[PDB]
């Protein structure tokens, strides 16, 4: 997508988007351009015509996409990113949610698999790593993290027991051992569960912290996702 | 016999016995796999189909890494054998060339489980040399698809069983075999293989275009 | 117009170029490309199942619930009495 | 309460099975399909070629580097079956003993860098088993004979035949290999064995005159018996004669599920042909296997009764289905 | 030759008494000595334990190890390296036994004195310093364990930068509790007890004596080392080899006369050649002999 | 003889049986629940972790396909729920085939799902259910089904079969058919003759394996 | 990784530069000091100990058998075993295959020295044990089995063998060994830092490498096997035309005397 007077509509591996440093007047005015890459792109180095030369160079199929972190006029920072199963494009980080389920609760914490990664929603993805496919790892929830309303005396087996599916958010990609979740936020917790501690009916959410049983007629406590 | 698989009978044995080119590309076609690629060659020669999968990015966990790495199997064709040691030194250059144009940064923890299946090669008329751009070809098809950052599409011709891979229009090169070829070739196959690379660039550019 | 933007020219329709756009003649024998497009079940390379439009129904059976879906993810009574009992308790914390 | 809201938002069927399989799985059940989005008797269609990888693929080309027997590639869905049948040598009714078996290698990839899996190991096993007890192959046809190649010094050789002192048979094995696994794989590689099996050719095969007074002096570093008679015999595939093969013991192979549908866990005993999906793999606890062949004969069936309620009347249908597609694949490939 | 190097032999596969040098063997009888280290016993009659000479170290005639793995002590300042990142403590390798122990108490830090840092993490800890990275570290505690607590504390303690490596046996060193100096053509040593030497340029930390506190454990390497800077430290790591290689001990001055002394050669990787290693060693033996220590 | 049973007699182990049906001869443990290795680690589920050893020489695939078997019966026998995140390791060891192990496995299979039972009733692992399975062969001579077959009779067979069946309320009432493993040729008159048949075979031996629990359990556990 | 990150840019710009200067201080032209050893098993045809400066040492043993050569398409088997790797890591196999190539009949090494009659050739079994390794060890391999292969003796054939001389297998004089004469390559390797072109790494050089170039003198002239590597994984870059160019001039140039002064101890 054009962004100035100088970007390619439709990007692939090795081309690229734009040069380093740019310019145009607007308003009979200079304005120096100052291009950085960001995911999907990198700033390669390259010598050409007898001199160094660093420029743009789109890494992945896909549209060529402007966006920011923003001579006698302003250098504008424009970021670069080409966005184009999709586990081999995204990896547990920060500000990507995760889809995963307890394989095993502990006294501050919970170990908790990844079956799946969210794009950063509409646009969603699925894990490559299965159980069936084989190879698992797996991140924690703490007991710092469930609520953020009381926090530090609501445990975890108070709001969460083994097989529960939750969606959270990884906070961190923190140690090398583990990836850091928070379930804080109010769109966070668990997806579904079964009912009589994982053994029952499926159960949704019907409060932001019980889950009604459809075959035992009971309540059973939670933490909850909600849209 | 053995604990792990069938073998069947022990005390018997096998059988004894008595551009130039047009590589034609196929990806996303088979599912399970972050992304797939064919590569099937046709010359006079020799007719050839290569499979590849590529999974993962994979986290490798309980450990934290500088960056990530890559593996790289091949496996034995269901119609051509090889030694097993020349399979590990073709997975060892190519591993050193994907090296130098995978970008490895943006993923920290990560193992990524390339596969590569020469499945066919049949002659109508080493060998192992003739196979690396197919190989190259299929590969990169695969880390495109898939969403793994590239510095270039990385590409080779064959020269006189002389294998030069290039990336950057023909300027750099990420890789050097040459095996069992004659003495002072280097000034014909360079300009030639130029000449694949530049025309095998552009198909993978164009399969990459229908998706 | 400036000596950066002629190189940068020069380089990008040298890549664009490189890769020109010629079709590609199969030729075929393994019938991949036909796999490629498993399609619905009046496809090609499928059996027969259903007359009908297979992946139509389905379709439209996901395109029901998710404008509903998605736009009213907060706009319920059960969700509106419950982010006041978020917000009052979080007014404290800012403050 | 009575208002409603705080069920997440909607999830893609894939992403929705990774979440829960049992939840994905029921759900769409109930608008009677399956979760690969196709009707429950509807299968996977099934595309072979056949000699693009045997020996054998041509007439005028006979290459010292191949080997293989009969050959098949199949492609069912985007799993896809690869099967090569390759022999050896080995000196040596309705009776079991009599029928002999493929020594397969069954060898699956879902990801995994090892080859030698828990999952294969025990396929290619039970596949051994499955050849074993329909009685596909007697072993009056790998036991052949041979005749005699003797070398004249009038600068030509004489490979003499016999109308095709010691004995011989053959032994069969198979390299199956899989890519990209995404359900039941069992049928697949059944399915491929038999277009395979029914390409097989065999070599002939031939020795020297005084055979059981030719020498061996191989072993060295005895301790007696380094110096012996053996016999010795090459193979040439200059002539192969086809397969003597049992037709009427040819199975096909499908694959059944049974499954129960109930209303207040997506909040009777419903019947599914063939397994596609990772969600119908995980969930779908009884199943019944079948080979049937296509005249009313049955080489296998094995129910796995994971857990759920199986009437009989389920397994009276898949009976019937699992022959007529037996006759479908049959005469689909005319062979 | 003038390109290679090969020391010539052919026909084979290589080339009087001491106190105590087999465990086994009747040390002493005594009842009130031989009770430290290097030494078991049955009764008082203690029969070594190790191989070594008997001398009298602290208050007590005892077997001392002939050569062995670098040991640890209180005041001792060296050089060494991260083995491994936890969650509270870096694990240092010093050449020891074990791994030294430094943690967050004991740990000053760029950005401040002891700042940019707000809680433990295991990632805070690792983006300081890094698996492999090299510092200079004094000790703090010596525990009974072989672990050794240390610490950095200093602005001119913490990384080690703009250098290359050397590394020696950690007893053909002086002994002592700094031996971190000054050298000429203006490049620095850093010298522990362990046997790793770092040769640096020198910089404001070392150029003070005759500082930093943003750079402490922060990467940066100098655009503004140059040719000459370089070359004075690949003569001087060289001729340090050649001291090491002739098992004698390494003091300053002997760095100086040998760095000296390596001049009538005017190609530096002249000097990794054995017959110039022992012309070197003998150089300086001489001077020994002849100035009267 | 028919068939005799026997629990109790390892001492080690958390419980254990040995089941002998006339040649063949399967004792059983059942050790558990214990510690989950991490590769065997389930979250709401029990795991189950099957070995079959042969007496003549040394398990291979074979013993797989048999754990599979084994696998599959035992999932819904024993109540998942009952312990999350535990492992059970139930380790089959076979004393006498008495037959010919690659190529019959009906006497085998039979057999070791019912010292399973046991093995697991001595241990005090959660059952749903009483499970037993018989062995059912036909014979060629008279093209015609014979029940609980010999050695001799499995030679001369053309086809063979294993049932099993999930017993509920009084042990009598057939609750699911969790195996039905026909091998060689059938046609559906002889496969409905042999659940009909299976059943009343079946019942019998849920009958005397009932009897025997009680016998042996009783100068156990007294008042 | 094993270094530090400030270690490995001083590196990088002090190779990268003009002089190229680096911990041994040498030129590119410049090998460091090697120790021969040899003939130390009476049990064996040959042997060979090296002990090279960074404390790497390969031990390199030549035993033998005569075979029947019109059955057979190898006669040089190498065997490669690194002590603390097993006998199937990806390093292990691939270095067994690029001295099998090297070491390969017709190609750069005699077919013709290791036959007594036209029949009947000795299959030599290189068997390669490597005591410690922490930097490549295929240069000082290929080093080990030029003295090797000049120190083999091999029995000396009885009698002048033809191929009709009775139609009996060819048996040796009891005592009396033949000098083997045979010329293998010699495997260099060169590394590329920059646009700097440089013979010999050491450990400290290949971690910093981009890549490097592994080529072969055979014979008086370069010949096959060539064949690039990346020293490490995490300082890689790619490389010119010109460079390669450079680096064939440069053997081409200081093999010759090295094979000489190597050859004579």
């Amino acid at each position: 997508m054009a962004c100035n007077f100088q970007f390619p509509e439709i990007a692939y591996p090795g081309k690229l988007i734009c040069p380093q440093y740019g310019t145009e007047n607007k308003d009979g005015e200079d304005i120096i351009f100052n291009y950085v890459p960001g995911p999907g792109t990198k700033l390669i180095q390259y010598e050409h015509n007898g001199r160094t030369l660093e420029a743009i160079t789109a890494t992945l199929v896909g549209t060529v996409r402007c966006e920011e972190e923003k001579t006698r006029r302003t250098v504008k920072n424009i970021l670069v990113s080409v966005l184009p199963n999709d586990f081999a494009n995204n990896l547990p980080k920060e500000g990507d949610i995760v889809l995963t389920r307890v394989t095993r609760l502990s006294l501050q914490r919970a170990n908790v698999e990844i079956l799946a990664v969210e794009d950063k929603a509409a646009t969603f993805s699925v894990s490559q790593a299965s159980s069936d496919l084989g190879e698992t790892f797996r991140g924690i929830i703490r007991s710092q993290d469930v609520r953020s309303t009381d926090r530090d005396r609501v445990k975890v087996i108070e709001c969460f027991k083994p097989g529960d599916i939750v969606r959270a958010q990884v906070l961190s990609l923190g140690d090398g051992t583990n990836y850091y979740l928070t379930t804080a936020r109010n769109d966070l917790g668990v997806v579904f569960a079964r009912a009589a501690n994982g053994a029952g009916g499926l159960m949704y959410a019907t409060d932001w912290q019980m889950m009604t049983s459809p075959v035992t007629g009971a309540t059973e406590k939670r933490k909850c996702a909600k849209p | 016999q053995d604990r792990r698989r069938l073998l069947g009978p022990a005390a018997a044995k096998p059988m004894a016995f008595s551009s130039e080119q047009e590589l034609s590309l196929h990806t996303g076609f088979i599912e399970n796999c972050n992304g797939s690629a064919l590569v099937e060659a046709r010359s006079l020669g020799h007719q050839t189909s290569l499979i590849s999968a590529v999974y993962g990015p994979r986290s490798i966990r309980g450990s934290f890494t500088s960056q990530g790495t890559i593996s790289i199997q091949l496996k034995n064709g269901l119609l051509e054998k090889y030694n097993t040691n020349e399979l590990k030194e073709v997975s060892s250059f190519l591993m050193g060339i994907f090296n130098s144009v995978v970008n490895l940064s943006r993923y920290p923890k990560s193992g990524i489980d390339i596969f590569v299946y020469l499945t066919y090669d049949k002659d109508l008329t080493s060998q192992i040399s003739s196979l690396i751009p197919h190989c190259i070809t299929s590969i990169t098809l695969a880390l495109a698809d898939a969403g793994i950052e590239l510095v270039d599409m990385a590409g080779a011709g064959e020269a006189n069983g002389t294998v030069v891979s290039f990336i950057k229009n023909g300027e750099e090169i990420v890789g050097f075999w040459k095996d069992d070829g004659d003495d002072e070739d280097l000034l014909e196959c360079l300009d030639r293989c130029k000449e694949q690379y530049n025309r095998y660039r552009d198909l993978m550019i164009s399969c990459l275009m229908n998706q | 117009t400036d000596d950066f933007a002629f190189t940068n020219f020069i380089i990008k329709d040298k890549k664009n170029s490189l890769s020109t756009s010629i079709p590609l003649s199969s030729q075929n024998s393994s019938f991949l490309s036909l796999k490629k497009h498993n399609n619905e079940l009046l496809g090609i390379f499928v059996p027969c199942n259903l007359p009908k439009t297979t992946r139509k129904v389905a379709i439209e059976n996901f395109n029901r619930p998710s404008p509903d879906d998605i736009i009213q993810s907060a706009q319920l009574n059960a969700f509106n009495e419950k982010l006041e009992n978020l917000n009052i308790k979080s007014v404290p914390k800012a403050e | 309460l009575e208002t409603i809201e705080i069920h997440p938002i909607t999830f893609p069927p894939e992403v929705l099975a990774r979440i829960s399989p049992e939840l994905s799985l029921q759900r769409h059940l109930s608008l009677g399909i399956r979760p690969c989005l196709r009707k429950y008797e509807e299968f996977r269609d099934v595309a072979i070629e056949n000699n693009t990888l045997s020996r054998y693929a041509d007439a005028g080309n006979i290459d010292t580097k191949n080997n293989i027997l009969g050959s098949n590639v199949l492609k069912s869905g985007k799993t896809i079956v690869i099967t090569s049948i390759t022999g050896g040598i080995i000196e040596e009714e309705d009776i079991i003993a009599n029928y002999a078996s493929v020594y397969p290698v069954v060898e699956v990839e879902r990801g995994r860098v090892g080859a030698c899996t828990d999952e294969e190991m025990t396929i290619s096993q039970k596949l051994h088993d499955s050849i074993l007890h329909s009685r596909i192959l007697p072993k009056k046809a790998l036991k052949v004979k041979a005749g005699v190649r003797s070398a004249n010094e009038d600068g030509t050789f004489s490979v003499l035949y016999p109308d095709e002192k010691r004995k011989w048979s053959y032994v069969l094995y198979a390299k199956i290999v899989v890519l990209s696994r995404t359900g039941p794989v069992f049928d697949l590689c059944w399915n491929s064995l038999m277009y395979a099996l029914q390409s097989v050719k065999l070599p002939r095969a031939f020795i020297d005159e005084r055979a059981s007074d030719l020498r061996m002096t191989i072993r060295t570093r005895g301790r007696s018996a380094t110096i012996r008679e053996t016999y010795e015999i090459i193979c040439d595939q200059t002539k192969s004669v086809p397969l003597m093969i049992n037709a009427k013991n040819i199975a096909f192979a499908s694959n059944y599920g049974i499954v129960e549908l109930d209303p207040e866990c997506q909040l009777n005993t419903v019947l599914i042909a063939d397994l596609d999906t990772e969600a119908e793999e995980t969930s779908i606890h009884s199943t019944i296997s079948i080979l049937a062949a296509p005249s009313g004969n049955y080489k296998q069936l094995t129910l796995m009764g994971g857990g759920a309620k199986i009437t009989p009347e389920m397994i009276k249908r898949s009976l019937l289905l699992s022959r007529v597609r037996a006759d479908d694949l049959s005469t689909r490939f005319n062979i | 030759s003038e390109v290679i190097t090969i020391t010539k032999r052919n026909g084979a596969f290589q080339n009087s008494d001491s106190q105590i040098v087999t465990p086994g063997e009747l040390v002493t009888d005594d009842p009130i000595w031989m009770r430290g280290h290097g030494t078991y016993f049955l009764d008082n009659m203690t029969y070594s334990s190790v191989a070594g000479t008997v001398s009298r170290v602290n208050r007590l005639l005892s077997v001392i190890p002939l050569k062995g793995r670098y040991a640890p002590e209180t005041g001792d300042h060296v050089v060494g390296r991260i083995a491994e990142v936890g969650n509270k403590r870096w694990k240092v390798d010093i050449g020891g036994k074990q791994h030294a122990v430094l943690m967050l108490g004991s740990v000053n830090l760029p950005g401040g004195i002891l700042r940019r840092k707000s809680e433990s993490d295991e990632l805070q800890m690792r983006s300081f310093l890094k698996e492999g990275d090299l510092l200079n570290a004094e000790v703090q505690s010596l525990f009974q364990d072989g672990s050794a607590s240390l610490h950095t504390r200093s602005l001119k303690y913490g990384k080690l930068r703009n250098g290359m490596f050397c590394q020696v046996p950690s007893s053909l060193i002086v002994r002592a509790k700094n031996h971190t100096h000054n050298l000429p053509g203006n490049i620095t040593v850093v010298l522990g007890v362990n046997g790793y030497i770092w040769l640096r340029k020198t910089s404001q930390m070392d150029l003070a004596r005759d500082e930093s506190s943003w750079q402490i454990y922060s990467d940066e390497n100098d655009p503004s080392i140059s040719n000459n800077i370089r070359q004075a430290i690949c003569r001087y790591a060289n001729v340090i080899k050649a001291l090491a290689f002739c098992e004698i001990g390494i003091t300053q001055q002997r760095i100086v006369s040998a760095y000296e002394a390596s001049m009538v050669y005017s190609n530096v990787g002249e000097l990794i050649e054995k017959n110039v290693m022992e012309s070197i060693g003998s150089d300086i033996l001489t001077a020994e002999k002849m100035r009267g220590n | 003889m028919s068939v005799q049973a026997e629990i109790g007699i390892l001492d080690h182990v958390d419980g254990s049986s040995e089941f002998v049906s006339q040649d063949t001869k399967v004792i059983c443990s059942v050790t558990g629940p214990i510690e989950p290795k991490a590769r065997q680690e389930l979250p709401t589920q029990l795991a189950l972790e099957i070995i079959v050893r042969p007496a003549k020489g040394v398990a291979t695939t074979r013993e797989k396909v048999l754990e599979d078997k084994l696998r599959a019966v035992l999932t819904p026998l024993i109540t998942r729920h009952c312990y999350p995140r535990q492992l059970c390791q139930i380790t089959c060891q076979i004393l006498e085939s008495g037959e010919d192990e690659a190529e019959f496995s009906l006497r085998e299979l039979s057999c070791c799902i019912n010292a399973a039972f046991l093995a697991l009733v001595d241990a005090g692992i959660a059952l749903n259910s009483m499970c037993a399975s018989i062995p059912i062969a036909i014979i060629k001579d008279t093209s015609d089904i014979i029940v609980d077959p010999t050695a001799e009779q499995l030679k001369i067979s053309l086809s063979v079969h294993t049932l099993a069946l999930e017993f509920v309320n009084g042990g009598k009432v057939v609750k699911n058919v969790l195996l039905l493993d026909s091998n060689g040729d059938f046609n559906e008159d002889q496969l409905f003759s042999l659940l009909e048949l299976g059943e009343q075979k079946c019942q019998e031996l849920v009958t005397n394996i009932r009897r025997i629990i009680q016998d042996n359990i009783s100068p156990r556990l007294v008042v | 990784m094993s270094l530090s990150v400030a270690e490995k840019s001083y590196l990088y710009d002090s190779l990268a530069s003009t002089p190229s200067i680096r911990p041994d201080g040498r030129l590119p032209h410049q090998f460091r000091p090697i120790e021969i050893f040899t003939d130390f098993l009476p049990s064996s045809n040959g042997s060979s100990r090296i002990i090279a400066s960074d404390g790497s040492e390969c031990i390199v043993s030549i035993k033998s058998k005569v075979v029947d050569h019109h059955v057979e398409n190898e006669l040089l088997q190498v065997d490669v075993d690194i002590a603390g790797q097993r006998d199937d890591a990806l390093v292990v196999e691939t270095i067994t295959s690029l001295l099998n190539k090297v070491l390969k009949s017709g190609s750069g090494v005699d077919s013709s020295k290791l036959q007594l009659t036209k029949k009947y050739s000795f299959k030599i079994f290189v068997d390669v044990l490597v005591i410690s390794s922490h930097s490549h060890p295929i240069s000082l391999i290929s080093f080990a089995i030029y003295s090797a292969l000049n120190s083999t003796y091999l029995p000396k054939l009885i009698s002048a063998f033809d191929d009709l001389e009775v139609e009996e297998l060819p048996t040796f004089h009891d005592y009396d060994m033949v000098k083997l004469d045979i010329n293998p390559p010699l495997v260099f390797i060169l590394a590329v830092v920059g646009n700097n072109m440089l013979l010999d790494p050491a450990a400290n050089e290949s971690e910093v490498a981009n890549n490097g170039l592994i080529i072969s003198w055979s014979n008086g002239k370069i010949t096959s096997p060539i064949r690039s590597v990346a020293l490490n994984d995490s300082n890689v870059k790619s490389f010119k035309p010109h460079l390669l160019k450079q680096g064939l001039a440069m053997v081409e140039k200081y093999a010759p005397d090295v094979v000489r002064s190597l050859e004579n101890l």
